[PDB]
Parts: structure tokens; C-alpha cells; sequence
């Protein structure tokens, strides 16, 4: 064994970003992120993935958003919005959370172990009660309202 | 090595001068002396893979390769149907991609020494005259030429362990190797066996034949019309594959068609003349790959004389019949200049002369450093097939004339 054969090293996947309507318009705040949720996993993978984020309502952690808990109704009650192809989680604590877009379906998974590019069967399910509308397969929401 | 003795000289020298036989007294006679010289014309040199590739130095001891792939996003995605009073809709996202690959290479050492002692040196001269010690400066020049023979046959052997496995293989029990060395470097020739079940002279049933090696290799050009690195360019046979083809039930019916035998009408059939001497020619315009015969020859440890290119076996080439590969030299010390050390590539051949100390003596070290490297792979899977290996019939041999022993006195 003097001679190793080729194998490969890298391996880098440069996908494009979730699609939006244009004409349904934007409206996003930056909120401060919950130090206790492991912000790797959310936003590991270069794939286009959006997923929905609570706010704290009250207590210690007050005004820190955290991903929705779809198996716990306080955090379906507490929804305020999106994140939109994840940011740096590491140099950065504050996120910025879309309140108004339209977005389809494809892109939004809540479990880690959702395949991407795939409809979440548990967001839609609980569309009624996320206030979010699935109109021509894209949800549409604003937590404005 | 030869004998060192004087040829004429001894001729007339085994010749008992003072007997006499059972007449009492000595006879009349006449005699004739003959000189004889006992070779083995059919042990030769496998010369055909020095052109397979040529040799290269490189002054280092590693070599390392590095391959980057890049696959961009298609145009594709037809558009999204609309109706004329409404808003509309967004475009999916796309996916593009990069790789990066390695690979190294390292090569192998050999290296041997003789000495010659004191006695030797000043004790031997011919063995029909007398001559004033000067001998061993004839047979230390064939010694010194034959260690340079040990290297090119060093080299060829390693050279034809990648052209017929792909894989260096070195063992302990194993000659030439005293030192009970492990190696076992797998290069990577994928498939280099051609499969055939039924080879082409099965002949299955009363006088018909199974194959058509006319139609095989074509069957394999028109499989690799969209592999451009794999389709075939040439073959290189041993000695009987003329003898396969005239005999063959399907290639015969292309040799009657180009000559209008037909053998009810216009013709009794003929014999196996020209119905072999034309088979080339037939094989070549209507498979259209070229046709090279290599019947040089080697001799066995044990049996008869063998070909280097096996009996019933031929190689099949690929899309180019150039150099497969490289033979590379890297680096060795060679003496220091000012100082500084100096390499050097190649085989070398060291002198010590030590003729003066307590007992003196003289001693030759030869070796060098290197490995064969093939030429390049596939980058879109990491592939290689330049070259591959068919065996195409069984009953060669009978249509092969024997060879003569070899003499040993």
C-alpha cells in the first residue's frame, strides 16, 4: 500500500433563497435569541428552510425568541413569525424575525428530522391554529394582526 | 560469464599422447575438431511494454494530485401559468456544487553489492594456456554490465505486473527478495478482464461455432460511443490468432462473401491457405481497429517455452494507443560536491576499491529508487480503463509448433 487512489475532501452545496411574493410585502423586527435552545441544529445545512419562532411571554427570559413547540398549545399561542434563511447564530444572539411574508409550503419544516424541500405535515395541520392561510401552496401570514 | 579458456589451444591439447590400445603399438589416424557454441535463442526480453511508457525523473520522494469538480445550475423550469388580472408568483430555488479530491504517490527501493576477494583476484588465469593474472579485469567488465541488466529487468518486471493485474504484488517467499519484504500496491484499473463465456472457438453442437468475434468487437465500439475513454483502438495478440479465425463458422462467411464463395455453385471449398491468409484483413476492415502480433518468446523455470503475451489470451487497448503510464525515478545521494550534498536519479553503480588494506578486496553496490505511475483517470468518476485483458480461446497450443529443450551441458 505505497499509492492511496483518489477520494474526495470538500464537499460544498450552494442552494438559492426562499422565495417570497413580491407583492404581498415585508415586515420584520429583530428580537433577541433564547440562550437555552442549541441554535446549531436550526440552522445547520445549506438547504432553504424558514421555520416558525415563539416569544417568551413573561419570566427571566422575557422578549427572547425560541422555535415553536407545535406539541404545546402556550407556544402555538405565542407565534410571531419566521425566520427566513437563518443567519450567524454565532457571532450574533439577535435574529431577525419576519412578521409579514408569503411563502410556500415547501420550505418550512419544524423538526430536524423533516427531509428539506418537503411540505411539513405538522405545520399544516396546525395552519387553523398558527394563523397562518394556504392559499395556491404558500402560507401566508402576518402576526401584526 | 563464459569459461575462461583458450578455444584452439585446447582442441589440441585433449588428445592422449602416449597411449597405446590393444594393438600394441600406434595407429593411424585422421581427426576433425569443431567448436560449438550452446545459446537459448527462445528465452528472450519482454521489450513491449518499454514503449507503454517511457521513463522520468522528478528529484523528490512523494508526488500528490489534486482534482476540483464544479457543477453549476441548469436553465431549466418551464414558467408559471397565469391569468391576466391577478398578482404573481415566486421562482424555486436551484442548487450548485463543488468537489475537491486527492491522491499521492510513493516510490519503491532496491539495491545489491558483490565483492571479490584476494585470492581470486591474482589466482586464476585461462585454463588452456598460462596468462600473467590479468583475467579478472575481463570478468569484473561482464559482472559490472550484468548489474546493470538486473536493474532493466527489475524495472520490466514491475512494468508488466501493472499491464497484465494492475497490482503490485511482493511476498516474502518470493525470488529476489531475501530480505522478506511485504507489498501489495492496488492500482486502479477497473475491470480489466473482458468477460466472454463461450470463447470463440466452443464450436457447440455439430460443426457451427457460438461467437463472432467480428460482432464482439463491435458490440464493444458501439457500447462505448458515449464513453469516449473506452472504446477499443487496438489489440495486441500472441502468436495464434489467425488459426482461431479460420476456423470460426462465422468469419468464414464474411471471407466467402468477399471473395463469392459460394460453395454449392462455383467452387468446391477451398482448404485453410487462403482461407486463413486473408483473416486478418477481414478482422481488420470490419471491426476497423488495428492488429499488432507479439509472439516473442520466454523460457520457463520448469517447463517448455512460453509466450509473454499468454496463449489463448490478447489485450485489448483503449481510446488512444499511446503511452499508458509513466516510469518515474526520484531522488538518491549521490556524493557531496562543496560541502553540499548531491542527488541524483536514475540506477547508479558505486565502486570500493579497497585493494589496499590487510586482506584487499573490490566491491560494486548498484541499485535506484522509483515506481511506474499510470497516466491519468477518469475525472468524472475516478476510473481507470486503458487497457484490458481477453481470453479468447482454449486450444491455442495445438495450433502451435513445439519448441527444443533447452541444452545443458
Amino acid at each position: 500500500d505505497k499509492i492511496q487512489l483518489f477520494r474526495t475532501i470538500g464537499r460544498v452545496q450552494y442552494w438559492e433563497r426562499v422565495p417570497r411574493l413580491h407583492a404581498y410585502g415585508v415586515f420584520a423586527l429583530p428580537f433577541p435569541m433564547d440562550p437555552d435552545v442549541e441554535w446549531g441544529n436550526w440552522f445547520a445545512g445549506p438547504h432553504p428552510k424558514a421555520f416558525l419562532v415563539s416569544v417568551h411571554p413573561s419570566g427571566p427570559k422575557a422578549g427572547h425568541v425560541y422555535p415553536t413547540d407545535l406539541s404545546d398549545p402556550d407556544s402555538v399561542a405565542n407565534v410571531i413569525g419566521m425566520v427566513l434563511d437563518g443567519h450567524d447564530y454565532e457571532a450574533d444572539h439577535n435574529v431577525t424575525v419576519t412578521l409579514r411574508a408569503a411563502v410556500p409550503i415547501e420550505y418550512v419544516q419544524q423538526g430536524i428530522e423533516a427531509p428539506p424541500l418537503q411540505p411539513d405535515p405538522a405545520v399544516l395541520n396546525a395552519a387553523p391554529q398558527l394563523k397562518l392561510k394556504v392559499i395556491k401552496g404558500h402560507y401566508f401570514f402576518d402576526y401584526t394582526r | 560469464m563464459r569459461v575462461p579458456i583458450n578455444i584452439n589451444n585446447a582442441l589440441a591439447r585433449v588428445r592422449d599422447p602416449l597411449s597405446i590400445g590393444g594393438l600394441k603399438f600406434p595407429t593411424t589416424k585422421e581427426i576433425q575438431e569443431a567448436v560449438a557454441a550452446i545459446a537459448d535463442k527462445f528465452n528472450q526480453e519482454n521489450d513491449l511494454v518499454d514503449r507503454f511508457f517511457p521513463e522520468d525523473s522528478t528529484f523528490a520522494s512523494e508526488l500528490e494530485l489534486y482534482l476540483l469538480r464544479t457543477q453549476d445550475a441548469e436553465q431549466t423550469g418551464m414558467t408559471f401559468v397565469h391569468q391576466v388580472g391577478s398578482t404573481s408568483l415566486p421562482v424555486e430555488a436551484r442548487v450548485a456544487k463543488v468537489d475537491l479530491a486527492k491522491a499521492t504517490w510513493s516510490p519503491l527501493a532496491f539495491k545489491e553489492s558483490r565483492v571479490w576477494d584476494e585470492k581470486e583476484i591474482l589466482y586464476l588465469g585461462r585454463l588452456a594456456d598460462e596468462v600473467q593474472a590479468g583475467v579478472i579485469n575481463e570478468q569484473i567488465a561482464e559482472s559490472l554490465t550484468w548489474l546493470m541488466a538486473r536493474m532493466r529487468n527489475r524495472r520490466r518486471w514491475l512494468t508488466w505486473q501493472v499491464m497484465r493485474t494492475g497490482r503490485i504484488t511482493i511476498q516474502p517467499n518470493d525470488p529476489y527478495n531475501p530480505n522478506g519484504l511485504k507489498y501489495v500496491i492496488d492500482y486502479g484499473v477497473t475491470d480489466i478482464e473482458l468477460p466472454l463465456p463461450q470463447k470463440f472457438d466452443a464450436k457447440d453442437g455439430n460443426g457451427n461455432s457460438a461467437v463472432d468475434p467480428i460482432q464482439y468487437f463491435r458490440d464493444l465500439i458501439k457500447a462505448a460511443t458515449y464513453f469516449p475513454d473506452r472504446r477499443p483502438v487496438a489489440i495486441i495478440v500472441g502468436p495464434g490468432f489467425d488459426e482461431v479465425l479460420a476456423d470460426n463458422t462465422f468469419v468464414q462467411k464474411y471471407v466467402e462473401y468477399e471473395k463469392g464463395w459460394v460453395v454449392g455453385q462455383n467452387t468446391v471449398q477451398p482448404p485453410r491457405e487462403v482461407y486463413r491468409q486473408a483473416a486478418l484483413d477481414i478482422f481488420k476492415r470490419y471491426t476497423g481497429l488495428e492488429v499488432m502480433v507479439y509472439d516473442k518468446t520466454y523460457r520457463d523455470q520448469d517447463g517448455s517455452v512460453k509466450y509473454w503475451i499468454p496463449v489463448g489470451e490478447l489485450i485489448v487497448l483503449n481510446q488512444s494507443t499511446g503511452p499508458v503510464g509513466r516510469f518515474v525515478y526520484t531522488a538518491h545521494v549521490a556524493g557531496q560536491r562543496n560541502g553540499k550534498v548531491v542527488y541524483a536519479t536514475g540506477p547508479y553503480l558505486t565502486v570500493k576499491d579497497h585493494l589496499q588494506d590487510d586482506p584487499p578486496y573490490y566491491a560494486i553496490i548498484a541499485g535506484f529508487h522509483g515506481l511506474p505511475q499510470l497516466s491519468g483517470y477518469n475525472t468524472e468518476d475516478f476510473s481507470f480503463h486503458r487497457f484490458k485483458w481477453l481470453k479468447y480461446a482454449n486450444n491455442v497450443q495445438s495450433y502451435l509448433p513445439p519448441f527444443p529443450p533447452k541444452v545443458e551441458l
